[PDB]
């Protein structure tokens, strides 16, 4: 007996070779490989195999290599592959990648996906899954922001703030040991993984090291608090001692000194440069050539990806308005023309695509958009295919490539970059289960369900009150992992080696998984997925062209977007 | 170049189910007056008293039809499916309680269907 | 009105229905939420109107037609399903491939 | 001095042999005797009774015979009356039924029931006072249904699920230790009473069993994991040994065996038939003599209650879209028209009436409506009442014998037969203070308060800015009962006696009221109040045709219902 | 905008009158929670107006009669009542017995 | 739909916007929020349109003057802020000084 591939694929998912459109995108994403044993596929209803004494065994129990949950049928989508398998989870970690079922009557079974008693299930089948976002550059202004990043598939944000305290309107910085303790507290309630950032800034080291044993998980410098030469200084000393990422938004003003002068005082150690382009802050007009280091960590913030054909008129606005500037004073438009510059946000569409800069984030409620991490990193590669083709790494017919370079920069990178990816960041046997499911047509736009910790956390769904779930009005909601204490085991608060060590979790009666940071300070450019590129980026102070191996780097803005008007009431 | 969003564009050729594995055809009737539907991943010798047919040819068998399938037999109906082998370690466990181990014990299983009212039994 | 939670989310079924029918009134394609909207909130009220099920499901079919809205909505729209209160109590309509 | 009925009946709510109308409906109530002192009523506010020195008593502390709560003037509505009294909670439950106020200088006060200074009041007076229901058909699919179910005065729900993974969409079924225990944390943010189902599927008893000892309150055997002879079994085994319920949803397919084979496997055991009438799953045509038997708990699902003119066209094509079938495919067609059959749909709304379908439940989210279990019961006893006539058993002129059979159906039926009932499901001394206030213009429609544990939880209240609580909007809201740390003492976490003993409540920090399941195994058809109706019932296989002591019942679809589009706003 | 609590719930109101208008202008007999609706926007408009207390008292008992509204839903409705921002300031209108 | 919790949220701006304009039809002069959620909604609509935030920058300071609102208003509001989903994605607007 034979099925045609049609069939087979609107039945079980794609299969090898199979491509599929990613929302209304011109990007084709094509099955490299297959777990399956094709005719014992998993499948869960009525009459279907995942039924005792068939495709669920009946004989063991939970500890004896049967699952908590089995998603059957996933085409997933990671830096490690885009493939169909089923995922396992136990413990509220991914335990297996392969093919789950009953070793009792199917070929193929992995030997730790053992469809159990104790097994509930998750039909992938038609579904992309991926690793929950990772977002880096989160300001902690309105709680709010929360299930609007969870609503476009982000799991964990990292950054700092109060609330909207204009300190954190500003910075992504949680200050001094009291706030962090306050804001570790108030993470007990947020359906998200979370890590806090300490103000990298002082010219001793004990008022900055202070923060990270209080319970802050890395450090941010900027300009608002002086990105000066020696707070840059003490605060890569902390993290070099302490095992934290430090992140960074340079003197813009130049005040204390040019690019060149931050980079002495860095000092060949490792840093994360936040919004790496400029136009979301940084040496004026040359920040960006940071991301050619060996020892940078570069990443984009959102409002500039795509380069658009409103991208300019908006953030030149943007920036007046946030700063209070006034239209007829001189120094003020100066400082705006020298911040905002089509040149440098055409290259940063380019650089993208040439794994250059490794990282997306938001800036959320800041500079950015707490749910369009995702949902731009898309838009940018589809402008990018549109403009400059294929990559030259494609082998014919899919952008497999660039689809792995892409996702890579909001899921595992950020991971690595932060210290974090020994739990989270992709799809890997080992890792917590916070995975994204998506339908295609949906996918990089809205979620279709958010598990955290291998409970359902968020989902697009109908009537509460209905005979289904599917009837209108269909939108994002929180699900039981978000309910009464379930919210400590689904999400992990990443704090410092020695927040840890000196028991703050107790102290502060801190219930959830607490997650250690590590692993921050030994790695560098070659360490992101992907997206591992240094070379010598020259931008040209009076004009702002960007040339990498002697090109300049330009390309058009769109007028339209896919990932956009066919999708939002708004 | 009409865009369906999420649209699959699928390979060429087809996908064949249970490859390699022994096809066998047999003959089945519902002798029952209520309809009775048998799922792809059942052993076959195990499903319901009243479908007639050799007992013995279910043994370590299924039906070879597609993943979570099933065939529907109406009351008094009687036509033919093909089965083929399980796989894995080829041993039932529950169900209708007929084997509890390795399908390999023909004259256990055929026992105990004939001494339950399992119609076929030979 | 003792509105229940059902009373309260329908509600923003009826005024997302409005809004769409305002844009499509000013000559706009109308998207996918768009659409949806406008046919779910039809169902609710033709349930109001004492319409069948049966009546529902023909006529959900010729709310919205392709030339009404933007490439691959069509095509995005499997079904549209809403329960409302008919003359004999709560209901599910499911009006399958609304849009030809 | 004497007051005419009334203006009685307006200041004070009826008395005895007074009439109130149910809703819209045609069904009257009558009050069979009132506990009162005419003269000595109790009532609350500016120059009324319950006043120091006065109908309150100004001498004993709480201890000494004083109340927390009375609730004056109450028409209670229970399987075991239909009267006048005032109701008095302390510690939480019900401790005095009867009549309260002052023994210093009242006739009649109840020795238990005095008003002192620790002493709350609620005015029941023209209010219908129940129970609260008790729906054991829940599936834990979106956070949102419980609001839905506390508005139509629901207070437990037994089921189960970890959200909107599709093994919960399908089953009432958490499944194994470790999705049990996190949907036990998530309880503890649920303003309702839970009990938890496990997976009533295996071969060996123990995968089972560790669910029991996890701290499930049950099991459910549902056809889509295989509800196979060998999964029955085991699953009746562990339910003998560990003193819970098991409820069944059977083989719909017919795959393992028919009706008769099912039963075999029961081999006499008690065991709970869910949707029994078979359009909500089970032996197709003739699930539903499965209600004929000494051992069988049968309940329906609500959206075959009652049978109207859109029933049908609803189902089947709700069927349809659930199980993704085919109009062109001819046994997807045979299967719909073998499950969704008036003849048996008809049935239902007479053994309801009869007292042979003992329990009404919802089957919320998976094929029946959350806040819809009260509504169709009245609807039902309504169109019952119109078409059969008064049933020969009531004393001339009132309905009280058939709402007595119809409200036992959603309040103490489900508790007996989870094995909850010492604690929850009836108005009676020494049980849990779960109530529920209705207006009679909106019984069985929108409750007016639901008590929890002796604190309100669920309100129909107005604008919160107003200078009373009367202005619009006026809407369902959760009151103080649901906020902070008192969700857990107005409300019970249900769990079998192996996970209490082994201290399972403390291990995962559950807070919440512990309730124990127990008395489940030693009952039957015959302990089912006002519904303990045996006998046989014949489905014919041909022609659907339902046959009980060799007489059809059928009966018409109805074009309209009351409690309908009066009240509801869509 | 600066919504507080009570101006973001009472949007709602507004909203649902629009939709029982709507229905009422295409010949339904209204519902309890319509005509409550009705009656309640038409209190807060008013206040916005500019009217009394006592004005509104008087008006609002000729916003809808019985012939408007479904058998039973006069006698349900036994008043209602409405808190706005007045010229002087947030005032209670109740208004008794709405519909004879 | 699949509405995020912008969408809904932003729903309640159209609402705003629709009761506002109801006021202004009947002769009302419009206060603080009445004027912001008017010259909000028209923004959002304006993208939807397929406008460029420049045009919305232009346009968003003649929708209201001085005489169509209380005294004091025109200096209560310093600009009026709304993002919405262009063809392009989704944009900030900023409109200074919206009614002279
Ligand atoms: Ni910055
Ligand atoms: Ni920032
Ligand atoms: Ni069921
Ligand atoms: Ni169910
Ligand atoms: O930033
Ligand atoms: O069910």
């Amino acid at each position: 007996m034979k099925i045609n591939r049609q069939q087979y694929a609107e039945s079980y998912g794609p299969t090898v070779g199979d491509e599929v459109r990613l929302a209304d995108t011109d990007l084709w994403i094509e099955v490299e490989k297959d777990y399956t044993t094709y005719g014992d596929e998993v499948n869960f209803g009525g009459g279907k195999v995942l039924r005792e004494g068939m495709g669920e065994n009946g004989t063991y129990t939970r500890t004896e290599n049967v699952l908590d949950l089995l998603l059957t049928n996933a085409l997933i989508l990671d830096y490690t592959g885009i493939y169909k398998a089923d995922i396992g989870v136990k413990d509220g970690y991914i335990v297996g990648i392969g093919k789950g079922g009953n070793p009792d009557i199917m070929d193929g079974v992995t030997p730790n996906m053992i469809v159990g008693t104790a097994t509930e299930v998750i039909a992938a089948e038609g579904k992309i899954v991926t690793a929950g976002g990772i977002d880096t550059h989160v300001h902690f202004i309105n709680p709010d922001q929360v299930d609007v990043a969870l609503a476009n598939g982000i799991t964990t944000l990292f950054g700092g703030g109060t609330g909207p305290a204009e300190g954190s309107k500003a910075t992504t910085v949680t200050p001094g040991p009291w706030n962090i303790e306050k804001m570790l507290k108030s993470t007990e309630g947020l359906p998200i993984n979370v890590g806090i950032l300490g103000k990298g800034h002082g010219s001793s080291i004990a008022p900055i090291m202070e923060q990270i044993d209080a319970g802050a998980a890395g450090l941010k410098i900027h300009e608002d608090w002086g990105a000066t030469p020696a707070s840059i200084d003490r605060s890569l000393t902390v993290a070099d001692e302490a095992d934290v990422q430090v992140a960074i938004h340079s003197d813009t003003l130049n005040e204390a000194g040019f690019l060149e002068d931050t980079l002495r005082a860095i000092n060949g150690r490792v840093i994360h440069s936040f919004h790496v382009e400029g136009a979301g802050g940084g040496h004026a007009p040359d920040i960006m050539a940071m991301a050619g280091h060996p020892n940078v960590l570069p990443s984009s913030t959102n409002p500039t990806r795509p380069f658009t054909v409103n991208t300019i008129d908006e953030h030149l606005d943007m920036l007046m308005v946030c700063h209070h500037l006034k239209q007829n004073i001189p120094e003020d438009v100066a400082f705006a023309d020298s911040r905002i510059r089509p040149e440098t946000i055409a290259a940063e569409d380019i650089l993208h695509d040439l794994g250059i800069i490794s990282m997306m984030s938001t800036d959320a409620l800041a500079m950015g958009r707490a749910g369009e991490m995702v949902l731009r990193t898309w838009q940018t590669a589809d402008k990018m295919k549109k403009q400059r083709g294929p990559l030259a790494e494609e082998k014919n017919g899919s952008d497999n490539f660039r689809l792995k370079r892409y996702v890579s920069k909001y899921t595992i990178n950020p991971a690595i970059a932060q210290g974090i990816a020994h739990e989270v960041g992709s799809i890997e046997e080992g890792k917590f289960a916070d995975l994204v499911l998506w339908e295609p047509k949906f996918f990089g736009v809205k979620a279709d369900r958010v598990i955290k910790g291998g409970i359902i956390a968020y989902a697009q769904i109908g009537d509460p009150s209905a005979s289904i779930p599917t009837p209108q009005p269909v939108m994002g909601r929180r699900m039981y992992g978000t309910v009464g204490d379930l919210i400590h085991d689904t999400n992990i608060t990443f704090m410092s080696k020695s927040s840890i060590q000196q028991g703050v979790p107790a102290k502060l009666g801190l219930k959830r998984r607490i997650g250690t940071v590590k692993n921050c300070r030994n790695i560098g450019k070659k360490d992101m997925k992907w997206n591992d590129v240094t070379t010598d980026i020259d931008i040209n102070p009076e004009t702002y062209e960007v040339k990498v191996d002697g090109e300049v780097l330009t390309c058009e803005p769109v007028k339209e977007l896919p990932m956009a008007q066919r999708y939002f009431l708004f | 170049n009409y865009i369906v969003p999420g649209e699959y564009r699928v390979a060429e050729g087809e996908i064949e189910i249970n490859a390699g594995r022994e096809k066998t055809t047999i003959r089945v009737s519902n002798t029952g007056d209520r309809p009775i539907q048998v799922g792809s991943h059942i052993h076959f010798v195990e499903v319901n008293k009243e479908l007639l047919f050799d007992r013995a040819e279910g043994i370590g068998r299924r039906l070879n039809i597609p993943s979570g399938t099933a065939a529907r037999f109406e009351p008094g109906e009687e036509m033919e499916v093909e089965l083929t082998e399980l796989g894995g370690n080829r041993e039932v466990f529950g169900i209708s309680d007929l084997t509890n181990g390795s399908v390999d014990n023909k004259e256990l299983i055929l026992q105990r269907a004939k001494e339950l009212g399992y119609k076929g039994v030979e | 009105m003792h509105l229940n939670p059902a009373e309260k989310e329908k509600l923003q079924i009826f005024l997302a229905s409005e809004l769409l029918l305002r844009r499509k009134a000013r000559g706009l394609k109308l998207n996918y939420p768009e659409a949806v909207a406008i046919i779910t909130s039809f169902i609710m009220e033709g349930a109001r109107d004492g319409k069948t099920v049966a009546m529902l499901m023909e006529e959900g079919k010729h709310v919205l037609t392709r030339d009404d809205v933007m490439e691959g909505v069509p095509e995005m729209i499997d079904d549209i399903q809403a329960e409302a209160t008919f003359p004999d109590g709560t209901k599910l309509v499911t009006v399958h491939n609304p849009i030809s």
